[PDB]
């Protein structure tokens, strides 16, 4: 179990770690969060009680050193940092705990919630879509846009998410314009699949991170990453029939977790409806259809 | 975006454009088999690509040929379209290369776009304009060029004739619209309308026969009358 102490709270805050929420007070004795699962990344955000306006927060791997939160009263905002002194660390962080000024992460034995949502999700691949080599963790927020977005302005605090267009050369091949544009398998199998992200572990991981960047900081590029990556394999007669049954299972929980009232802003009707009901993969998606006709049946 | 009523003039500017009307490609007879069920049986067809400004009319014969042992035809068809503007763009030198293509039917802007990702600087256009040429294989000599194809066959025509010697492109354009709209509401009286006179003929090289301006006037006229007539009958206004 790994512990993100901070330094203190003097702004009244929204504090998330994954999928959990904590309301903290101006100046509140909040000195963090303990009992973090290793063998997971994490997400810490924050939306201000003052501008409920930029969501943002840090994508961080407990095992790739020790990390705090220290609130910068220039740039007004909690800053993720690293703590080289190991045992500095240490030292402050059973400080802390022997006075109980942490909050525990509130994993349910039996919930395999956030597991599900980050099963392909790794830190490595979330530091070559987010570029800031000198720290270990990633900064996101609402305002972030997409190298796509901006094709479409500065390039250093860009979602360099793999870009997929459907109505692209690299998406159609010539003389092959009507197969390739109405059955996209080439473009997923040989193009995605085997050129760019090398294995599905690497584009479900993408996928993940997307559709997560989208839930926490409303961040519209990533919704648009998300909706892309699940159109281009279900628009694929020819997918393996282990990334169907993958799929089928990151859309369950990640549709299962989406806030019922973010339903209107954070899933594309026309991607849903021609993915369960139109595409080559419209029977492949038995818990996904269960799960969002029963609970968005409005938007089909 | 799309072309409409407020914009038409673009049409007749130095830009080259080109109109691409589909809805010839894919032609086909209904009949009853001797088991009584239904078939269709393919006759040729023509894509319709028109530079407005001009009048030259790339009439590029789709031969039943074409359609042998493929399926969903009708989908076929956009996409044999979008391939065959495709390679006539590509066959023109880059100074005859449109700027523009206006599709008469949206259904034909993601087939031809797609076949276009080559040509980024060539822009797709649908329009909002109801225009009417689908009544193209009401002119007779296109009518029977489609018919007597045996192979795939590119024809230029000037669908024109030689207006443009006495007219603006603007006025041509109005024309060619007018005849075609009378030709598709009502075939046979805007053909006995344009032929009635057996003194003013078709010359060998010309689609429309030789009215003089005054003929035109009195041409256009009775167009006019036929389309409103025919308007009142379907309407019953």
């Amino acid at each position: 179990m790994n512990t993100v102490p901070f330094t203190s709270a003097p702004i009244e805050v929204t504090i998330g770690i994954d999928q959990y929420s904590f309301n903290v007070k101006e100046n509140q004795p909040f000195h963090g969060i303990k009992d973090i699962p290793i063998g997971h990344v994490h997400v810490i955000h924050f939306q201000h009680a003052d501008n409920s306006s930029m969501r943002y927060g840090y994508w961080f791997d407990c095992r790739m050193g020790n990390f705090y939160i220290q609130y910068d009263p220039k740039d007004g905002l909690y800053k993720m940092m690293e703590e080289r002194d190991g045992a500095k660390f240490e030292n402050i962080v059973h400080n802390f705990k022997e006075r109980q000024m942490m909050v525990s992460y509130p994993k349910i034995d039996e919930d395999d919630t956030w597991y599900n949502l980050t099963e392909f999700v790794q830190m490595d691949k979330i530091r070559k879509i987010v570029r800031k080599d000198e720290n270990q963790f990633s900064y996101v927020d609402s305002s972030m846009t997409t190298v796509q977005e901006n094709e479409l302005s500065d390039p250093a605090h860009s979602l360099n998410y793999t870009v997929i267009n459907f109505k692209s050369r690299e998406a159609i091949r010539p003389g092959h314009e009507m197969e390739d544009f109405l059955d996209k398998s080439y473009y997923l199998n040989t193009v995605m699949l085997q050129g760019i992200f090398k294995n599905s572990s690497n584009y479900f991981g993408e996928l993940q991170f997307a559709f997560l960047n989208a839930m926490f900081f409303g961040n519209y590029g990533s919704s648009l990453q998300w909706h892309a990556m699940i159109e281009l394999i279900c628009s694929s007669a020819t997918v393996p029939k282990h990334m169907l049954d993958k799929l089928d299972e990151i859309l369950y929980y990640q549709i299962k977790t989406l806030p019922e009232q973010y339903s209107d802003i954070l899933l594309n009707e026309r991607v849903w409806n021609i993915c369960l009901y139109s595409s080559f993969q419209k029977n492949s998606l038995h818990n996904t259809e269960k799960i969002m006709e029963n609970k968005y049946p409005e938007l089909l | 975006g799309a072309m409409n009523s407020s914009n038409y003039a673009e049409l007749f500017n130095n830009d080259i454009k080109l109109f691409v009307d589909d809805t010839n490609v894919y032609r086909v007879t209904v009949h009853k088999t001797f088991e009584g069920n239904v078939a269709t049986k393919a006759i040729n067809g023509c894509i319709f690509t028109l530079n407005p400004k001009t009048g030259h009319l790339f009439l590029k014969i789709i031969h039943t040929s074409v359609w042998a042992g493929q399926k969903r035809l009708s989908q076929l068809a956009k996409w044999k379209t979008a391939e065959e503007v495709s390679a006539l763009v590509r066959s023109l030198p880059k100074e005859e290369q449109p700027k523009q293509i206006i599709v008469t039917r949206k259904a034909m802007l993601d087939p031809l776009e797609v076949h276009m990702l080559d040509f980024p600087n060539i822009a797709i256009r649908p329009t909002e304009l109801r225009l009417p040429f689908s009544a193209a294989m009401s002119i007779d000599k296109l009518s029977d060029v489609v018919m007597k194809a045996t192979e795939p066959q590119m024809v230029l025509f000037n669908i024109y004739d030689d207006w443009l010697d006495r007219i603006s492109s603007y006025t041509a354009f109005s024309r060619l619209t007018l005849l075609l709209r009378a030709l598709k509401t009502n075939e046979e009286s805007a053909k006995m309308i344009l032929l009635s006179d057996p003194t003013i003929t078709i010359k060998s090289y010309h689609l429309w026969p030789s009215f003089t301006d005054e003929q035109w006037i009195t041409i256009e006229s009775q167009m006019r009358d036929l389309i409103l007539t025919e308007y009142g009958r379907k309407y019953n206004v």
